Parts: C-alpha cells; structure tokens; sequence
C-alpha cells in the first residue's frame, strides 16, 4: 500500500496549495479594510476551483520560436521538486525514513534553480533573461546561508535525521536554544521562494505557480519542524500531526501578514542585506555553535 | 497614468532617461478656442484630474482678473475649503500610489475609503464625484446643502487617525527609508533654474508658498 | 461599531491606540438624507432704489 | 467580518491533515499494528532480517516470544 | 463573549425562516443578516433596514426571483429597482414609498422594465424626422 | 510661518546609541508596523454588498438624461435650443417646427451619450425644466448604437423615472 | 437525448468557471483610471467577485480601457490586445473611450476605441462611477453566462 501513501501525500498538498490562495486573499482582504473572494462559493470556497478550470480552458500562448523542449521541461521540474520535498518530512512518520533527510532537502532546494534559468533562457528575450539572471543570483545566495544556519542548527542534534529533531525538543523548543540563527532563517526562506519583500520578479503559468506554493508551505513546514518542536506521543501521533499542521498553517499566514506590511527591497539593498548583514552573523554564530556544546559538554549522541 | 520611457543603462545604474509624453495629448488648449468661456471650464476638471477643484479656482481667478469682478466672501470660504479637501485628496492619492509603486499597497485601500468619503462631499455640492465644475468665474454653481457642514466636521475630526497610521506604517519603516532616504537630490539653485515649484522646491529648503 | 470586549483590546494593543474613539464606519452621528427647505438670501444688488448698475 | 477567513482556513488544515495521519495508520496496517521498525546503521536491519528468519512466514513483525523458546 | 455571538448566528439561522431560507439567502445574496421589513414591492422585492449598521449596509434589497419575463433566482441586477424605491435605497431621501408615495401622473409607467440591452427588445436609434426634398413623380401617360 | 520636517539629531549618548542597536538588530519597527497590520484586519470591513447595497447618492447626482413633461401629460420642451447652444460637448441635436396644432415642438432631439461629459449644463439652461439628468446610472450597453438617444427614447426615460426626477427637484430646486 | 444534455452541462460549466474568474488588465490612459482603482477600493471590493486587481497581459482575461485614446497610443494599445490569450472581452469605459467624449472633434484623438479594438460592454459617464463600473462587469458576466460554445460546435 505503499502507492496509496504516495497519493495521500501528493493530493492533498495539491488541495492545500489550491486553497492556500483563497486564504491569502481573504487575509489581505481583511487587512486592507475589505474582504476577499466571498461570491464564488459560500464563503469564497469554490473560487480556486473557479480559478483552476478558467486557466485550464483558456488558450496557452507558446512563443512559436522557443525551446519547445525547455518551455515544457521547466514546469515538470519545478513541480516535481516541490512535491519531492514533501517525502523527507516526519509528521510524526515519514513517508521515506532518509538518514540523511536534511541534506536530501538542501539539494532538492539547490536544484529548484534550473527551473527559473531554463524559463528564462526559453523566453526568447533579453529583459526576460536580465530577470532570470536576477532570480538566480537572489536564490543562490540565499541558500548560502541556509546551508550555513541549518549545519549550525544541526549541531544541537546529532544527526541530519528529521525524525531526530522531535526527540531533541522533547522539553523545550529550539527557538529558545537559537533565536537568531531562527530570525536569519526565516528571511532566507521568504528571498529563497521570491516572497515579498523580496518579489523582484494559462497552463504552465498555474503550473509554475502550484510549485512556488508548494514550496511556501513546504518551507513553512521545514521551519515548524527545525525551530518549533512538537511533543509526540508513540500511541497517539495524531496529536503531533494537529500540533505541526497547526504551527506550520501559522508560519504560511505569517508570510501572508509580511507581505502585507512591507514595500519591497531593491536588487542591491537585498544583495547587501545578504552578503553584508546575514553572512558575517551566520559565520560568527557557527563559531558560536561550534563551541557551545564542547564548552558545556552537551553534545548530542548520535555518531 | 500612461508613459514611454527610452532610456540607457550601464549595467545597474542609469545612465540617461528620456521620457516620450504625448499619448494623452488631446489638444485642450485647441479646443478652448472654440468654447465660450463658461463651456470652457470643465476642460479644467480633466486636466489634474485628481485636484479637479483647484483647477477650476485657477481658471475663475483669471477670468475673474479679466472681467474685473470678486466673488462674494461666502463663495470665497467655500472654494478655500473645497481646495482644501482637494489638497487632501491629492496628497493620499500622490502618497498612496507612490507606496503602491514600491510595493506596500495596503495604505492605498486604507486611505482610498477617505477618498471615497470626499468624492460624497463632491457629490452632494455638485451632483458629480470627480468633475464637480462647482467653481465658476463667477463663484460657485449653487450653495452647500444643509446639512453638509457637520458631515465635514465629523469626517475632518477623524483624519488624523489615518494620517498617524500611514505614518506607522511608513515613517520609520527602514524599508521605505532605504528606498527613498538619499534618492533623486535636487540643489535648490537647480530646483529654482529647472522651473520646479511646490514641494519640489520645498524639499530643497527654499521657503517659498503661492 | 460591535466587537466583543477582548478584540476591542487585540487591536487597541496591537495598534496602540483607541479605536473606538474614533471609527473608520459612519454611523448614526451623521446628518439626516432629509432636511428642511433652505432659505438662500439675496446680494446686496437687490435693492428696489440707488441701484443703478452704471454704478456696480 | 475576520471568521469569514476561518472557513478555507480550515479547508487547507484538513489537507495538511491528510498526508501524516494517512501514514501512521498505513504504518499500522503493513506493521501489525506496531510502528514501522527503523533501521540505520546496519545492526538494526540485521535484527530486521533474523526477526524475518525466525518468525516462520517471512514478515519480520511477527514476533516470536518466551511461547517459542520450548 | 463567544456564547453571545454564537447565538446571535443561531438566531440569525432562525431568522431566516429555517435552514432552507438560511441557505437561499445564502446562496442568492451572499448575506445571512436580518432587518426590519420597510416594504414589499410590486414585482417582489423586498427592502430591509438596520440603523445599527455602518452607513452603506443599513439598506438593502433582497430581489425577486421573477421580474418581468425573466427567472431572477440567480441573475439578478440593481436595474430591477423602480424609481421610487431607487430613491430610497440610494439614500437620496430617508423617507420610503411606504410612508410617502411618489405623486401619480396618467403618463407615469405602471410597469418598470431593467435594463434590456443584449435582448430582442433593445432601443434602436433611428432619425425622427421626415423627408427635407421630395422628388419629381414622372406622368404615367405617353408624350407622343 | 514655517516648519522643519527633518531637523532631527540623534543622540549620541550610550543608552541612546544601545537603543538604535537594538532596534536594527532585533527588527522593532517592522514587528511595530506588523502589529498595526494586525490590529487593523480585526476590524469591520468598508465593503458593501452590491448590487443589494448601493452607495449613497444625493438629490443633485447627475445621471441618464429624460425629457419632461406638464401633468396634463404635454412636453415641457418648447424647441427654445438653449441646451444645444451650451452644451460643451456639442451632443445635443435639435430640429424643430410647428406642431398641427400650431405648439413650438421638436421634431428630433437626439443626445449622443458617447459624446456626453454628463456636466448638467443643459439641465441648469432649460427655462422650462424640460431637459434634465435623471438619477440612473446603471445603463451600461452591449453595443455603440444603443448610446445614440433621440426623442422618444429620452421622453420614455422621463415616462420611466417621472417619480424620482420630481421628488429630487422638489428636493433640490429651492437651492438654484 | 444525452448528446445534447452533456455538452449543455458542460458548456454551463466551464461558462461559470470562465466568468467567476475575471481577470483585466486595465489601460488607465486617463481620469477613468481613478473610477476604477476606486472600485478596487473597500467599499466596492471588485476582489470579492473574482475580478482581481491588476493582472499581467499574459494572463488576462478582459481589457478595460478606462481615458481618452490618442492617435499618438492607439498602436500600443492594439498590440496589447493581439497578446492576450482568448477568450479576451474589452470594456470600454467613459465618454472618451466609447466615442470621444469631450474631445471627439480634436486631431490627436481617436473618436472611440472600437474603430481599434471591438468592444463587449460600454460603460457611460464621464466618468461612471465606481458603482457603474461593476454594473458593467456584472453585466459583462451576465454575457458571458449566456452565450453557449459546445452547442453550437455539436450542432455544426
Ligand atoms: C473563533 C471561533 C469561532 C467564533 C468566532 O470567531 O467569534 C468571533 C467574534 C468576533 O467578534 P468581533 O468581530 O470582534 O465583533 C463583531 C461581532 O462579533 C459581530 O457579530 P455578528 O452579529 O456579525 O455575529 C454573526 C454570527 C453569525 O455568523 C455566521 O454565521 C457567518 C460566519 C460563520 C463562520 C464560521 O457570528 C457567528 O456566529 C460565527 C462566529 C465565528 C464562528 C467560527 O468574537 C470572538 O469570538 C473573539 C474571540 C477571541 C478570538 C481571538
Ligand atoms: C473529480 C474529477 C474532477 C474533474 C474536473 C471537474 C472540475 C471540478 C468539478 C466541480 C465544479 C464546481 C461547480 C460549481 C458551480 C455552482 C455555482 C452556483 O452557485 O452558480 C449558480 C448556478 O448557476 C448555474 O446554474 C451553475 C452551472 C454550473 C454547471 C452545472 C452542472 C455542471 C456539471 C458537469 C461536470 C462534468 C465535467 C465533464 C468533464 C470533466 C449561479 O450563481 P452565479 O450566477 O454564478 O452568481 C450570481 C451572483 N449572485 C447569485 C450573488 C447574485
Ligand atoms: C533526485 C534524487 C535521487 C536520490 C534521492 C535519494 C537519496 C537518499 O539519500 O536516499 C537514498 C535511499 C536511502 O538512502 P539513506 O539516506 O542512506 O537511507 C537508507 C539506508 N538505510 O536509497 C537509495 O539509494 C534509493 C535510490 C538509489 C537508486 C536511484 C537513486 C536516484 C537516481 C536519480 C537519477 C535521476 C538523474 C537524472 C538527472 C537529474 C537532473 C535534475
Ligand atoms: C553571551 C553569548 C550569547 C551568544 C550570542 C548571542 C547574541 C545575539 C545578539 C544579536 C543577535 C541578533 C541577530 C538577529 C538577526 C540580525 C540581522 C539584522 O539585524 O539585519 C538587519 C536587517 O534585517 C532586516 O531588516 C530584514 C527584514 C526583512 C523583512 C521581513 C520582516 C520580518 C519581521 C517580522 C518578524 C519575523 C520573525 C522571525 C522569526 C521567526 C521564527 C521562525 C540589518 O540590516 P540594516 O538595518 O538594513 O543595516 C545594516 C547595515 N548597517
Ligand atoms: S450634461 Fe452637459 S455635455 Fe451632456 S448633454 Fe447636457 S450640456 Fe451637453
Ligand atoms: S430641452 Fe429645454 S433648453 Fe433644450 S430646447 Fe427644449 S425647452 Fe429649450
Ligand atoms: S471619459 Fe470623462 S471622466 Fe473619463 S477621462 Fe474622459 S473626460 Fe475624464
């Protein structure tokens, strides 16, 4: 039965994506005074669907001198990465018990950049590539320093094993271990998935769109999972699973509250805010970590 | 609104900027020339069409000038305060647009009700929301209705409110600061030989107020 | 307007002001859609003598 | 009112129901209603694959206790 | 607290003439709240009131579901409203068709029509006026 | 007399420089600008619910033209041609001649609604409250021609909203 | 038969999903442009009917041409409209994109923009207000709902 987990895992993300857009409609909505989607459905609820078909049916306009080859290839891979990253994932139990989970996911996340330079390259347009150039440069610079956080991170664990990261917070969450590296580890995954403030950039369209919320609510989910550790019970996981989904539903509308609040970075302020600001803390802060559990002999045991 | 905009670049900096202007260019002043003055006037609604009111003062000030005549002081508190409110209503949309641009978009619809408020002032002195054509070179079309005045009152004691929450929301905001803080400095020697006026010379320290 | 006494202080917290103070929503406090009929006086032209508009 | 955003709100927290739930249950139902056994490092697969050898169908959960022992 | 909204939402259920009324209204107005009845309509709209709204939401019309010669269950516009009770439901007056009726005229419409365009009785404009020169009418007879 | 907008300068004491730290290490600003985003979607929305709610309107609104007419049911308009002298957008057509009664009639009049600014000049120059512009505003159409009104669709728009064009001008007419 | 009931449904359908989800861009040339931001504003909210604020030519559905449109802009707003991806409605609103409007008899102005694009809907005003504005986009979906494609491709 293992086919039908594989599609109990797919389906409802894809659910969840879908409404992820109503909710982010209502929210804005409602901070700005207004409401959101509240015709189509009871309460707006049948306005993805609504959405869904009318992008569905309506004409694709292909640039009828492109990569035909890369035009088509960018949205499979873009999609197949997010729904890749869910695997790894323990909600208690994972669906793939990886011993290495987390480095697993740093490449999956590493990867998710061909899908932006081949759109860009197949656009048949200089602006077009100037953008992509643009997006690249931001993601691969942001995933510097999640690469660098995360290891830190990991230190207090022992292991890159997901499913370890509920046993080390069985007390005490490692918001209160790691405040800051937490702080730079969620700006890096809004500029990671190009949400604002750091937004600088009919079918395929919807398909690059249900990867890049894929990918929201995925990230938010990694976060609730590393910083946010809920208490698991062996003969119950149903409490756990409710507690993650509860953190993870808070960590998305957060997003959506961020970019609500905010305007947005220029190229060069971002690229600063990165190179100059989060790179010499995350190095310091790795020292730091580095040295905590030596000096106080608490490192964790795994080896 | 609607622009052209050709210009050179050396990598990230700009190096020249030419703005094309013309696509709203629909030969006003030509079609003045045809026009009594009075069927002339609305003309003065389309041109600044978000202070639509001072530009008609404009207009009945200089016909005024012309025809050797003044309007009564009622007629002439009446069009202070209706370009005050105009000023308002152009100042939340120059401010709110300019924050829409950069990407914070949600004063606009917190300040945009106040503007739908003053479009009812508009409306109930003149029949129209935006193009109201109230202000004639003679005074004003016809007298506030009767209960008007305490609306004004009770919509003006609630302004600063606003105003205090677009500040929270951008003032000290490091953000916004980084994106305009230092950006587009003018001499005010150049300000004053480049033709500028308004808060444009302002800025620059000139005290100097029409 | 109507709001439970604890999202009343949420958001007088969260903003750090009083809102209901001052509201956003017109209610009752405005005038009537109804009103009596106006009088609108004259100008000082309307004299029946030594108004001759030579003068004026 | 803000209550109107709880409805798909709660749509989307179904769906993120889904996925771990599902998993723990099939995890009891391939596993005779205990966890799916972990293995790394090598020393639990080898305690995996006598528990396959010594239970008498091939299925390393069916565990064999003091019963067997004669 | 809670229990007081909550049964305020009831109440609104039970307002509303049961689920079946909750539902239409529902599903035909996107709105569940109640008012005080202010009148019914010739064609069958009905016009409610709370002054404990916002100005804007104190008035309202719940449509009827079969005006002149259409089904208006779904496709409803605010054409539909007679000038009488336009006059009302725009605020122009505090005052309804109810309590002070409209002056009646021989010429006045007895039945309003929405807005017909898109349907074969549209308005098709045409030039009003006769003919400004008329032509010579060659005789009917032989010449020769 | 004049104000300074940014003449500010900041102190330079320990306690004052530690603050300005903590605020850009520890993001007070942009956690205060959130906590306004906050408090202010917990509060009622301005939306109304059209086309069930409509906005406020007054008796002087300007909107779809009607032509008039006496209680005894006979035209107002008397072919005077002051509404097509002012007009300033030339949208008013006329053409006139004795009834077969001998009455100072039209025989057309036409409103182009595609050359109209809607100004109500033509309105505020009838001396007979013949033309004026009705309180109707939801009269869009499918098709250009439809927006060509002559004389009898515009005496049908008076026939249709006699009612509320009265009682608006009994409103209003005290004020012109 | 069940020939004909099934293409009916699904022609119901997708006519539903087609007009629930109205995306314009809009081409703010003039005066008009402030109408329609503020029927994108709270009080009207064009966001609670699908309708959403602002969307890429590439993915839009109708075009609403709000101002007055110049000799000098008539090519650039044709080419806009080749981009769009059909099915594609246009809107024309105000006096000066129906016909002219106050500038009918100028040089530098096209004299409405259906001698450039065709047009589903004509708003009138100058400018309509905001109110208006979504009568014409209720209206245009009421267009939308009523017209019936996989009929007419079962019945040819
Ligand atoms: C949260 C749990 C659900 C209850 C709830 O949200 O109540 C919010 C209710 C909202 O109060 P408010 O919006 O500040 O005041 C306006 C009146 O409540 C305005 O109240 P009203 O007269 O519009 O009440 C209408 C009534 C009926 O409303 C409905 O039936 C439609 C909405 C159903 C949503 C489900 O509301 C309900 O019964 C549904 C309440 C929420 C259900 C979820 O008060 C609270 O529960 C606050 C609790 C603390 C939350 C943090
Ligand atoms: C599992 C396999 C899925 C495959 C793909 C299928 C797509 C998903 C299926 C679900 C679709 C959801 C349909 C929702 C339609 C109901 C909407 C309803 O409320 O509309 C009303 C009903 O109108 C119409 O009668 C609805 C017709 C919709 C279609 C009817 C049956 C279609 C079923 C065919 C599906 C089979 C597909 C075959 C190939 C996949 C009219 O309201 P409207 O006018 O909007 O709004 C006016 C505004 N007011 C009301 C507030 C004043
Ligand atoms: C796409 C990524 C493919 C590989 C992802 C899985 C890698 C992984 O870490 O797990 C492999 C997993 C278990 O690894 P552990 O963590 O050590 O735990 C088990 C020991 N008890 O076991 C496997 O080896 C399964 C996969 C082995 C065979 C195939 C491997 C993947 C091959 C990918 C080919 C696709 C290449 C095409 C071009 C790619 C360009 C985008
Ligand atoms: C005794 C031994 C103890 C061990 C050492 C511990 C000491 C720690 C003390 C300092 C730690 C603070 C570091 C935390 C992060 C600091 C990074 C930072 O401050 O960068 C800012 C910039 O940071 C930002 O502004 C990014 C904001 C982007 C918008 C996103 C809004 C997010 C705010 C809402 C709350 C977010 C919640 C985060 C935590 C979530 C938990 C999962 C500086 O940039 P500028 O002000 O522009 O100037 C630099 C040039 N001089
Ligand atoms: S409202 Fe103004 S533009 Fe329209 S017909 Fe009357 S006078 Fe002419
Ligand atoms: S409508 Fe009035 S102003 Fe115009 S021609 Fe007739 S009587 Fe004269
Ligand atoms: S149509 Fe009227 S309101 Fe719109 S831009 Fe032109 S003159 Fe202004």
């Amino acid at each position: 039965m293992f086919m039908i987990n594989i599609l109990s895992l797919i389906i409802p993300i894809l659910l969840a994506v879908a409404f992820l857009t109503l909710v982010e409609r209502k929210v804005l909505g409602y901070m700005q005074l207004r409401k959101g989607p509240n015709v189509v459905g009871p309460y707006g609820l049948l306005q993805p669907i609504a959405d869904a078909l009318k992008l569905f049916t309506k004409e694709p306009l292909r640039p009828a001198t492109s990569s035909i080859s890369m035009f088509i290839i960018a949205p499979i891979l873009a999609l197949s990465l997010a729904l890749t990253m869910w695997v790894p994932l323990p909600m208690p139990y994972p669906l793939i018990n990886m011993n290495l989970g987390v480095l697993f996911m740093l490449a999956m996340s590493s990867l998710a950049v061909y899908s932006i330079l081949w759109s860009g390259w197949a656009s048949n347009s200089k602006y077009a590539l100037i953008g992509a150039l643009r997006a690249v440069a931001q993601t691969i610079s942001y995933e510097v320093t999640l690469a660098i956080i995360l290891l830190s991170v990991l230190l207090m664990n022992g292991s890159y094993t997901l499913s370890t990261l509920i046993t080390t917070q069985e007390h005490i969450w490692m918001i209160f271990t790691s405040w800051p590296l937490a702080m730079m580890w969620f700006i890096s995954t809004l500029a990671e998935t190009n949400r604002a403030p750091f937004d600088l950039t009919a079918g395929p369209f919807a398909m690059f769109f249900m990867a890049e919320y894929a990918n929201i609510i995925m990230m938010n989910a990694f976060t609730a999972i590393l910083f946010l550790g809920a208490s698991h019970d062996p003969h119950t996981p149903e409490l756990y699973t409710i507690n993650f989904v509860l953190k993870t539903l808070a960590l998305t509308i957060t997003f959506l509250w961020i970019r609500a609040s905010y305007p947005r970075f220029r190229y060069d302020q971002l690229m600063h805010l990165l190179w100059k600001s989060f790179l010499p803390l995350t190095l310091a802060l790795c020292m730091w970590h580095i040295s905590l559990p030596i000096m106080t002999a608490s490192i964790p045991p795994q080896s | 609104g609607v622009l052209r905009l050709v210009m050179e670049l050396s990598g990230e900096m700009v190096r020249k900027c030419d703005p094309h202007i013309g696509l709203l260019h629909r030969g006003t002043e030509k079609l003045i020339e045809y026009k009594t003055y009075l069927q002339a006037l609305p003309y003065f609604d389309r041109l600044d069409y978000v202070s639509m009111m001072c530009n008609e003062q404009a207009y009945s000030l200089a016909v005024e000038k012309l025809l050797n005549i003044q309007p009564p002081p009622r007629a002439q508190w009446i069009r202070v305060l209706f370009g005050e409110i105009t000023r308002l209503l152009n100042h939340i949309m120059a401010v709110t647009t300019h924050a829409l641009d950069i990407g914070a978009m949600t004063p606009f619809f917190w300040m945009f009700e106040e503007r739908e408020k003053m479009f009812e002032f508009y409306e109930r002195v003149s029949g129209a929301r935006m193009h109201a054509a109230y202000i004639r070179p003679g005074g004003v079309h016809q007298d506030l209705p009767l209960g008007l005045l305490d609306d004004i009152y009770e919509f003006s004691k609630n302004f600063s409110f606003r105003i205090d929450e677009l500040e929270e929301m951008l003032t000290n905001n490091r953000i916004w600061r980084n994106r305009t803080v230092d950006i587009g400095v003018v001499t005010a020697e150049d300000a004053l030989n480049y033709g500028f006026s308004g808060v444009m010379l302002r800025g620059s320290g000139i005290q100097w107020d029409l | 307007a109507s709001a439970t006494r604890v999202i009343q202080l949420l958001r007088n917290w969260a903003s750090g002001r009083d809102l209901q103070a001052k509201l956003q929503l017109r209610y009752q406090e405005i005038s009537k859609r109804t009103q009596p009929p106006p009088k609108l006086p004259v100008g000082p032209s309307h004299k029946l003598s030594n108004n001759y508009y030579c003068t004026r | 009112m803000w209550f109107e955003i709880l409805p798909g709100i709660a749509v989307m927290a179904a769906c993120l129901f889904i996925p771990g739930m599902a998993t723990a249950h099939i995890h009891k139902f391939t596993n005779g209603g205990k966890e799916k056994r972990v293995a790394h490092f090598s020393y639990q697969w080898n305690l995996m694959e006598r528990d396959r050898r010594i239970s008498g169908v091939n299925r390393y959960h069916v565990t064999k206790g003091l019963e067997n022992i004669d | 607290e809670l229990v007081q909204v909550l049964r305020r939402g009831l109440q609104q259920v039970s307002g509303h003439g049961g689920l079946r009324g909750y539902l239409r209204v529902l599903f035909r107005a996107n709105d569940v709240r109640v008012g005080t009845l202010v009148g019914e309509d010739k064609y069958g709209n009905k016009y409610y009131e709370d002054n404990k709204q916002f100005f804007g939401r104190h008035r309202w019309v719940i449509y009827t579901t079969e005006m002149n010669g259409r089904d208006t269950f779904w496709d409803v516009d605010g054409s539909m409203v007679p000038p009488e009770w336009h006059r009302w439901l725009h605020c122009m007056t505090d005052d309804p068709p109810t309590t002070k009726p409209p002056t009646a005229r021989k010429y006045i419409w007895t039945n309003h029509k929405f807005n017909v365009s898109g349907t074969p009785q549209q308005y098709v404009p045409y030039s009003t006026t006769r003919k400004k020169i008329q032509e010579w009418v060659p005789p009917s007879t032989p010449y020769k | 007399t004049y104000k300074f907008v940014n003449m500010r300068e900041p102190s330079m004491d320990m306690k004052s420089v530690t603050d300005r730290a903590a605020q850009t290490l520890l993001w007070t600003e942009l956690v205060r600008g959130l906590g306004m985003t906050l408090s202010y979607l917990f509060r009622e929305p301005a939306t109304i619910n059209y086309p069930f709610e409509k906005g406020p309107l007054s008796p002087r609104f300007r909107g779809e033209h009607a032509l008039r007419r006496y209680p005894s049911g006979e035209e107002r308009c008397i072919a005077c041609k002051l509404c097509e002298a002012v007009c300033p957008a030339q949208a008013i057509t006329i053409e006139a001649e004795p009834r077969a009664d001998g009455s100072r009639r039209t025989t057309r009049y036409d409103i182009d609604m595609t050359k109209c600014i809607y100004c109500g000049f033509c309105q505020e120059a009838c001396p007979v409250d013949a033309i004026v512009e009705g309180p109707n505003f939801e009269f869009s159409t499918e098709t250009h021609e439809e927006l060509l009104y002559n004389k009898e669709k515009l005496l049908n728009n008076g026939d249709k909203w006699e009612a509320e064009i009265a009682a608006n001008i009994q409103a209003d007419y005290l004020y012109r | 038969s069940r020939g004909e009931y099934v293409v009916a449904k699904l022609d119901d359908l997708v006519n539903w999903a087609r007009r629930s989800s109205l995306w314009p861009m809009t081409f703010g040339l003039a005066c008009c442009a402030v109408e329609m931001m503020h029927m994108a504003a709270p009080r009207y909210d064009m966001d609670r009917f699908g309708v959403v604020f602002r969307a890429s030519p590439r993915q839009s559905d109708v075009m609403i041409v709000a101002g007055t449109l110049t000799n000098k802009m008539a090519p650039a707003l044709r080419k806009v409209y080749d981009q769009m991806p059909e099915p594609r409605y246009v809107v024309s609103m105000g006096s000066c994109a129906n016909g002219g409007g106050y500038y009918h008899y100028s040089y530098s102005v096209v004299r409405g923009c259906d001698r450039i694009v065709p047009v589903d809907i004509y708003v009138p005003g100058c400018p309509p207000t905001a109110e208006a504005l979504l009568y014409g986009i209720l209206q245009l979906q009421r267009k939308i709902k009523r017209e019936k494609r996989l009929r007419i491709w079962y019945r040819r």
